[PDB]
């Protein structure tokens, strides 16, 4: 309910401790998910897209191929 | 935001009126964002 836009970056530029934090996470959301939390953040997207491109991209999809969900027949 | 700031300054009000006044317990509730120099010690001589 809190998040604005742009939240904590004026402290990423300035701490070389957030900023590798913040790295790593991105580091790894780009290269699984294929998208960066720190632009969604930075900039507010109304819309964004992700890529399943060449190798590194067939790798991405593959992880929004095996995302399970669970729900239950009234049977059981 | 000072979200839980202003909701921990609430339940000073309607609750811990008496208890802080009896008790004598000082409290000082800061936020990230507003309260920033205090939280790391920064002040000017």
């Amino acid at each position: 309910g809190s998040q604005e836009q742009g939240m904590g970056m004026d402290l990423y530029a300035t701490s070389p401790v957030a900023k590798e934090v913040w790295d790593r996470a991105d580091k790894h959301f780009r290269e699984n998910y294929g998208f960066s939390i720190i632009d969604i953040v930075k900039n507010n997207p109304k819309e964004l897209t992700v890529h399943f491109g060449g190798p590194r991209g067939k790798i991405i999809r593959q992880n929004y191929m095996s995302m399970t969900f669970e729900t239950v027949n009234a049977d059981g | 935001s000072d979200t839980l700031g202003g909701m921990a300054r609430r339940t000073l009000q309607s609750k811990y009126e008496a208890y802080d006044a009896a008790t004598s317990v000082q409290r000082q509730i800061l936020c990230y964002c507003k309260d920033a120099k205090e939280i790391y010690y920064d002040v000017e001589p």
